[PDB]
C-alpha cells in the first residue's frame, strides 16, 4: 500500500471521526447560545476541548504521510489542510505565551471601561455605551470624547501586548516557511498546481493594489460630496480640502460611513422604502418572513429547507427568563443537521437578513456531499459573498412588489434612485479604502517595514493618504489605535472583506445577466430565474474542493477578482456625484489636522 | 395452521447491527403477506423477481428474514449489484437476487438525545463480501505494512465504526430498519405457502 494509498485510508478514519466529533462540539455551542447558563457553559467547554484534542492528534498522524509522494490532488488538499501546525511549530513556552496574550487582548477589547470625568461610576463599555455615541450623536466633542477615551485608555493597554504578539506571530509564520504573518494570511488565496488555475501570495497584494487603484475615483467623488455635506453641518471643523475627522464617521473607526446618512442625503424628502409597516399590517411573524425566504431560493431552482431546519431552528427570541445570544448567525453542524440563530423581529432589516443567513445554509447544503476538510466557501470572503447578493435581490422595489409588501402605487423615480445607491455606497464604497488601507498596514509591520517608533506615525499617515481621513488628537507611539478595532486585536484577517465587496458584485452581475435582468444593475432580481439558480449552484456545491480561481469562474466567467461589476452597480451615482462636485474640491491634502 | 412470526422480526425491540445482521429462518407456517403491503407504514418496499401485488400464493421452500440497521442514505446499497461500504463490507445482495427489500424510519426508537451508538457498521475490510455473507471479526485492519499486534496504531485502525444516532440528523443520517425476504426454492418440500 502507497503513501497515497494509506493516507486514502487514513483520511477515511478522520472523516467519520470528525464528523460526529464536530456534531457534538456544535450541539453544544448550540445548547449554550440559545440557553445561556452556566451547566451549557461547561457543557460547550468539554465538548469544545475534545474536538479541538482530536485535531491536533490527527494533525500530528497527518504529518507522517509526506504530501511530496501524493498526486491525487483532492486528497493532498484534505492533508495539506490537516496538516498546518499553527501554533504548534513553536514551543510549549512560545504558544503558551503567544495564546495568554491572544486572551489578554480579547478580555481587554470586552471588558474595557471608560468613565467620564468627574463621575468614575458612570462608566461604558465599548458595546453598547461608546458604540451609541460615535453612531447617534452629532455633537463634536463628546464623539471626540468617546474616540479618543477608546483609543487611551483601552488602545495603550493594547500596545506592548501587540509588540510581543508581532514577533511571536511571525515566529510561528516562519516556522511555518512563510515570509511573515501577514504572507501567512496571503496563504488562504494561494493555489498551486492546476495549469492555468494558479495563484500566488504575492499575487493578492498586487491584485488589491490594482483593483484599488479603480475604486479611487469614485471613492474620491463620495468623499468630495461626503465632505461638502458635513462642511455645511460643520462649518467651523472642516476644511475645504483636507482630510475627514476620524471622530465624524458614523461608528468607532470610520469603517462604515453608514450613520453620515442622515446629513448627506440627497434628497431628504423622498422617504425610504421601508416595508415594516406593511409586515405589521399584514400580520406577519418570524415564521412568514422565513417562508418567505424559502420561496425566493426556491423560485430559482433551488431545494427548499429541510424538516430539521423548521424544527431546530430559533426564529424567534426564547425571551422570558430563557436567554440567548441574538446575533445572527447560520449553523452547518454537519450530518445534515442545519440550523439559523436568530432573535427575529417584524422588521424590513431582519426580513433582509433572514435572506442574507439562509444564503449560507444553501452554500452548506450544497458542498455537503464534499469531504469534511472541503466543506467550506472557495475562500474567506466567498461564504460571506454569496450571503450579501441575497438581499440584494431581495431589497430591490421589482422583488418587494411582487411579494406585495410595496405598493404597486409606487415606482423608481431617479431621485429616490440616489438616495438608495449614497446609503449603500456609504456602507459599501468607504469600507473599501479603510480596509485596504488597515491590512496594508499590518502587512507592513509583519514584514517588517514599519519600526516599532513609527507605528503610530505610518499609521496615520496612511490614514491621511489613502483613506483620506485624519486624527483629530496627535497619538505618539504609546498609542494602537489598530488595535482599537475588534478585528486587529482578535487576530483576524482583514483583506477578506475587501477581496468579498468585489465578489458579491461579480456574481450578482453574472445572475442578474443569467436571469436576462434588464436596467440598471442595482434593481435587479435573480427571483424566478432558474438559469441564474443553476450557473451559481456549480460553485456551491465546489466547497473547498476546487481552486478559489476555479469556483469564481462557474458564477462569472473570470478566473480573478475584478472591480468592473462594483463601478457597474455604482455608476449612476458616480455620474450624479461628479455632477454635484463640479464646483467642489476633489481629493484631500494630508497635512491638515483639526489641531492647527 | 401455523401463522408465520413475522411480528417478531419487524416489531422487535432491538435490532442488530448491519455488520452482525440478523436472520431468522420461516419455516412451516402460513404468511399473509399482504398485511404487510397495504399496510401505510413503510417507506422502502421495492421487490426483485416476484411481484408484490398480490403473489401471495406461491410457495417456496424456506423464508429467510435478514434485519439490521442502516441510515437513510444507505438504504439504496440494499439492493442487487450495488456498491457502497454497506454493500461491501456488511450486507451484500447477489445480482440474482429473488426476494424483496422493506424499510422504515425508526428515529423515534434508535435515536437519542446525545447519541445511541448501540448500532455499528463495517468501515473497512480485505475483499468484498459473497452475498449474504456476514462477518462479525473485531481484528485490527492493517492498513500499511506493519503488523498491529491486535492494537490499535499508525495505519493500524479499529474495523468497526458506530453511528451516533441523534434525533437532529437529517434524514439522510437517521435510522432505518431495514428487513430482506429472501425466498427459496429447492426442489425440496415447499412449507411456506403463505395466503
Ligand atoms: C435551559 O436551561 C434551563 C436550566 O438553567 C432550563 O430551565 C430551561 O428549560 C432550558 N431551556 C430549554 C429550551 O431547554
Ligand atoms: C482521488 O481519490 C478518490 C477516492 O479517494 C477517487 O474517487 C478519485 O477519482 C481520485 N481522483 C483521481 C484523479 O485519481
Ligand atoms: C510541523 O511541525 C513539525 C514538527 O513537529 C515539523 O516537522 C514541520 O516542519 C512543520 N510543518 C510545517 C508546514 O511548518
Ligand atoms: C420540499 O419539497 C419536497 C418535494 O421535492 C416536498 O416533498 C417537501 O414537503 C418540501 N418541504 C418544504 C418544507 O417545502
Ligand atoms: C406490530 O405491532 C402492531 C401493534 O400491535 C401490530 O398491529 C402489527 O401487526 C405488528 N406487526 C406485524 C407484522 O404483525
Amino acid at each position: 500500500s502507497t503513501i497515497e494509498e494509506q493516507a486514502k485510508t487514513f483520511l477515511d478514519k478522520f472523516n467519520h471521526e470528525a464528523e460526529d466529533l464536530f456534531y457534538q462540539s456544535s450541539l453544544a455551542s448550540w445548547n449554550y447560545n440559545t440557553n445561556i447558563t452556566e451547566e451549557n457553559v461547561q457543557n460547550m467547554n468539554n465538548a469544545g476541548d475534545k474536538w479541538s484534542a482530536f485535531l491536533k492528534e490527527q494533525s500530528t498522524l497527518a504529518q507522517m504521510y509526506p504530501l511530496q509522494e501524493i498526486q491525487n490532488l483532492t486528497v493532498k488538499l484534505q492533508l495539506q489542510a490537516l496538516q498546518q501546525n499553527g501554533s504548534s511549530v513553536l514551543s510549549e513556552d512560545k504558544s503558551k505565551r503567544l495564546n495568554t496574550i491572544l486572551n489578554t487582548m480579547s478580555t481587554i477589547y470586552s471588558t474595557g471601561k471608560v468613565c467620564n470625568p468627574d463621575n468614575p461610576q458612570e462608566c461604558l463599555l465599548l458595546e453598547p455605551g461608546l458604540n451609541e455615541i460615535m453612531a447617534n450623536s452629532l455633537d463634536y466633542n463628546e464623539r471626540l470624547w468617546a474616540w479618543e477615551s477608546w483609543r487611551s485608555e483601552v488602545g495603550k493597554q493594547l500596545r506592548p501586548l501587540y509588540e510581543e504578539y508581532v514577533v511571536l506571530k511571525n515566529e510561528m509564520a516562519r516556522a511555518n516557511h512563510y515570509e511573515d504573518y501577514g504572507d501567512y494570511w496571503r496563504g488562504d488565496y494561494e493555489v498551486n498546481g492546476v495549469d492555468g488555475y494558479d495563484y500566488s501570495r504575492g499575487q493578492l497584494i498586487e491584485d488589491v493594489e490594482h483593483t484599488f487603484e479603480e475604486i479611487k475615483p469614485l471613492y474620491e467623488h463620495l468623499h468630495a460630496y461626503v465632505r461638502a455635506k458635513l462642511m455645511n453641518a460643520y462649518p467651523s471643523y472642516i476644511s475645504p480640502i483636507g482630510c475627514l475627522p476620524a471622530h465624524l464617521l458614523g461608528d468607532m473607526w470610520g469603517r462604515f460611513w453608514t450613520n453620515l446618512y442622515s446629513l448627506t442625503v440627497p434628497f431628504g424628502q423622498k422617504p425610504n422604502i421601508d416595508v415594516t409597516d406593511a409586515m405589521v399590517d399584514q400580520a406577519w411573524d418570524a415564521q412568514r418572513i422565513f417562508k418567505e425566504a424559502e420561496k425566493f431560493f426556491v423560485s430559482v431552482g433551488l431545494p427548499n429547507m429541510t424538516q430539521g431546519f423548521w424544527e431546530n431552528s430559533m426564529l424567534t427570541d426564547p425571551g422570558n427568563v430563557q436567554k440567548a445570544v441574538c446575533h445572527p448567525t447560520a449553523w452547518d453542524l454537519g450530518k445534515g443537521d442545519f440550523r439559523i440563530l436568530m432573535c427575529t423581529k417584524v422588521t424590513m432589516d431582519d426580513f433582509l437578513t433572514a435572506h442574507h443567513e439562509m444564503g449560507h445554509i444553501q452554500y452548506d447544503m450544497a458542498y455537503a456531499a464534499q469531504p469534511f476538510l472541503l466543506r467550506n466557501g472557495a475562500n474567506e470572503g466567498f461564504h460571506e459573498a454569496v450571503g450579501e447578493i441575497m438581499s440584494l435581490s431581495a431589497a430591490t422595489p421589482k422583488h418587494l412588489k411582487s411579494i406585495g409588501l410595496l405598493s404597486p402605487d409606487f415606482q423608481e423615480d431617479n431621485e429616490t434612485e440616489i438616495n438608495f445607491l449614497l446609503k449603500q455606497a456609504l456602507t459599501i464604497v468607504g469600507t473599501l479604502p479603510f480596509t485596504y488601507m488597515l491590512e496594508k498596514w499590518r502587512w507592513m509591520v509583519f514584514k517588517g517595514e514599519i519600526p516599532k517608533d513609527q507605528w503610530m506615525k505610518k499609521w496615520w499617515e496612511m490614514k491621511r493618504e489613502i483613506v483620506g481621513v485624519v486624527e483629530p488628537v496627535p497619538h505618539d507611539e504609546t498609542y494602537c489605535d489598530p488595535a482599537s478595532l475588534f478585528h486587529v486585536s482578535n487576530d483576524y484577517s482583514f483583506i477578506r472583506y475587501y477581496t468579498r465587496t468585489l465578489y458579491q458584485f461579480q456574481f450578482q452581475e453574472a445572475l442578474c445577466q443569467a436571469a436576462k435582468h434588464e436596467g440598471p444593475l442595482h434593481k435587479c432580481d435573480i427571483s424566478n430565474s432558474t438559469e441564474a439558480g443553476q450557473k451559481l449552484f456549480n460553485m456551491l456545491r465546489l466547497g473547498k474542493s476546487e481552486p478559489w480561481t476555479l469556483a469564481l469562474e462557474n458564477v462569472v466567467g473570470a478566473k480573478n477578482m475584478n472591480v468592473r461589476p462594483l463601478l457597474n452597480y455604482f455608476e449612476p451615482l458616480f455620474t450624479w456625484l461628479k455632477d454635484q462636485n463640479k464646483n467642489s474640491f476633489v481629493g484631500w491634502s494630508t497635512d491638515w489636522s483639526p489641531y492647527a | 395452521t401455523n401463522l408465520c412470526p413475522f411480528g417478531e422480526v419487524f416489531n422487535a425491540t432491538r435490532f442488530a447491527s448491519v455488520y452482525a445482521w440478523n436472520r431468522k429462518r420461516i419455516s412451516n407456517c402460513v404468511a399473509d403477506y399482504s398485511v404487510l403491503y397495504n399496510s401505510a407504514s413503510f417507506s422502502t418496499f421495492k421487490c426483485y423477481g416476484v411481484s408484490p401485488t398480490k403473489l401471495n400464493d406461491l410457495c417456496f421452500t424456506n423464508v429467510y428474514a435478514d434485519s439490521f440497521v442502516i441510515r437513510g442514505d444507505e438504504v439504496r446499497q440494499i439492493a442487487p449489484g450495488q456498491t457502497g461500504t454497506i454493500a461491501d463490507y456488511n450486507y451484500k445482495l447477489p445480482d440474482d437476487f429473488t426476494g424483496c427489500v422493506i424499510a422504515w424510519n425508526s428515529n423515534n426508537l434508535d435515536s437519542k438525545v446525545g447519541g445511541n451508538y448501540n448500532y455499528l457498521y463495517r468501515l473497512f475490510r480485505k475483499s468484498n463480501l459473497k452475498p449474504f455473507e456476514r462477518d462479525i471479526s473485531t481484528e485490527i485492519y492493517q492498513a500499511g505494512s506493519t503488523p498491529c499486534n491486535g492494537v490499535k496504531g499508525f495505519n493500524c485502525y479499529f474495523p468497526l465504526q458506530s453511528y451516533g444516532f441523534q434525533p437532529t440528523y437529517g434524514v439522510g443520517y437517521q435510522p432505518y430498519r431495514v428487513v430482506v425476504l429472501s425466498f427459496e426454492l429447492l426442489h425440496a418440500p415447499a412449507t411456506v405457502c403463505g395466503k
